């Protein structure tokens, strides 16, 4: 086993003088995946430059001036590649997944988006209506709905708290203009990662991206990558009731540490103990996670969720459940409490498990092509490098009681959350009481 | 009646900040005074006016007494 990880390839990884990182990790695989991670996001939008990165990732597929829509779809389709990606808050990516044997010819293409969009002004004034009504529809979507008022509220008034997809009133209105002011602007080489999983060669790829990244960055500016402005953390609450609604949805956290710091392991452990429920499982007997039993049992939620969302320099360590308007409140104090015990009194038996659970994440969360990319796009960007699953191993392999019990007191105990419920949640307490549900009558 | 059977209510968005995270104190020479004169003038002509009257009717009621006690210099001028 141990092993297993040792015998793991080392990832590959060298920039340009451009700027650009070229990182990815080789295997037999003849299929693989290649993108390009632009460190792009909402975050870096304004209160009119809103949207754009999205209304962006919209128009990245529509085409570029060299090869229009028709042909660039036409060329990939008839390749059987698949072009895939997103845009975050902090993160934005575009990833491709061929047959390796076309390293050279998707490297270009990836190349030809980050680069050179057609944005066509009559395909805008299209997909402006597109996400408009897009975006009426990730609206009934109370699973998500309740995490963006999570961020809108606890990390109300800053770059964060604007939702990925940002306002109507912006994509009614941004400029063919804006769209290119937002790629211009972010989308460079140091900001952007060339990674890549499969049956790769290095080399290969980076004299094909040192080759269809031309770039030439004359000024010092050109060559540094600018911080980002701190966003305020607000103990706080959003309700956005309706009881018309099948059933509300609460979301609490605290701050997150941020993807540097070490604890985010001992951290991510802790979040391992309660884990998730949701119905289908099949565990009134369920492992420790109390918080499932329990929810078993007493009937408490059709679903709940922990999570350690975090960003660059900042995060959101919380939960999120789903619950009948009439046990919403149990559930709280059920889960909340949680929380203390886990930070007051947590066993060694206990976190032996959580750990164990999360190596077996560690592991499938690298699972196939598309995924690794991920990582690796994401590592870099993010953490500096690329953290080997021999070396997660070791960090979350050697977390003790003692050490969670230290780490989420440290981050939950007597802390001021930010609770986010939409639904039937006249049963939800206000704030002061599941704050005073932050510490324990020890 | 207990909680999550009170009332059918839609649609309505309340954002509130832990304690900690604001001001208790509050805003007091801003928002506070004001408010309070804003009272103070607005039912004293509503509560003063009675408890005046009342004031009156006490003195007169007194003093009157009072007089009724003292002497009429003529009750006997002989």
């Amino acid at each position: 086993y141990a092993q297993a990880l040792q015998s793991v390839p080392e990832t590959q990884v060298s920039q340009l003088d451009n700027g650009v990182r070229v990182a990815s990790e080789q295997s037999s695989q003849p299929t693989c995946t290649v993108g390009v991670w632009i460190d792009a996001g909402s975050r870096y939008e304004s209160e009119k430059n809103n949207g754009a990165g999205y209304f962006l990732e919209h128009l990245a597929f529509k085409g570029t001036k060299n090869r229009p829509q028709n042909a660039l779809e036409k060329e990939v389709e008839s390749m059987g590649a698949h072009l895939n990606a997103y845009s975050s808050r902090e993160h934005t990516a575009y990833y491709i997944k061929a047959l390796s044997k076309d390293v050279p010819k998707a490297v270009e293409l990836l190349a030809d988006i980050v680069q050179n969009c057609s944005l066509e002004d009559s395909q805008i004034e299209k997909e402006r209506d597109v996400i408009v009504r897009e975006l009426q529809e990730n609206d009934t979507s109370m699973r998500e709905v309740v995490f963006n008022y999570l961020h809108a509220t606890a990390f109300q008034g800053t770059g964060l708290a604007q939702s990925v997809e940002g306002p109507s009133e912006n994509i009614r209105k941004l400029s063919r203009a804006d769209l290119t002011e937002y790629l211009s602007t972010h989308y460079t080489a140091p900001r952007m990662v060339l990674a890549a999983a499969g049956g790769v060669e290095h080399q290969q790829l980076l004299e094909l991206a040192q080759k269809h990244f031309g770039g030439v960055p004359f000024t010092y500016d050109d060559d540094a990558v600018p911080t980002l402005s701190k966003c305020r953390f607000t103990g706080s609450q959003i309700r956005h009731r309706e009881d018309g609604l099948p059933l509300a949805h609460v979301a609490i956290a605290v701050e997150g540490p941020g993807w540097a710091h070490p604890d985010l392991v001992a951290l991510q452990v802790a979040n391992a103990i309660i884990g998730h429920y949701d119905r289908t499982y099949g565990g009134g007997l369920h492992s420790s996670s109390p918080l499932a039993s329990i929810a078993v049992t007493n009937k408490l939620c059709q679903s709940f969720q922990t999570f350690s969302i975090c960003y660059s320099e900042t995060g959101l360590f919380g939960f999120y459940f789903v619950c009948d308007r009439m046990s919403i409140d149990d559930m709280m104090f059920v889960l909340q409490g949680q929380w203390m015990r886990l930070c007051t009194s947590i066993s060694e038996s206990e976190v032996l498990r959580g750990k164990n659970f999360l190596r077996n994440a560690l592991v499938s969360h690298l699972d196939g092509t598309t995924p690794v990319c991920e990582d690796i796009g994401r590592e870099l960007l993010t953490y500096g490098r690329r953290i080997p699953l021999e070396e997660w191993e070791e960090r979350l392999a050697e977390v003790d009681a003692r050490m969670v019990r230290e780490v989420c007191s440290k981050y939950i105990y007597d802390q001021c959350p930010a609770v986010a419920g939409p639904g039937p949640i006249e049963q939800l307490p206000d704030y002061n009481r599941i704050r005073s549900g932050m510490f324990w009558l020890r | 009646r207990q909680f999550g059977h009170l009332t059918r209510v839609r649609h309505l968005i309340t954002y509130s900040l832990s304690p900690f995270e604001q001001r208790p104190f509050p805003h007091y020479f801003s928002k506070g005074v004001p408010n309070v004169w804003r009272r103070l003038r607005a039912c004293i002509l509503r509560v003063a006016p009675p408890f005046l009257a009342f004031y009156l009717l006490y003195t007169w009621g007194t003093q009157e007494f009072e007089k009724s006690k003292r002497k009429n210099p003529a009750a006997y001028v002989n």
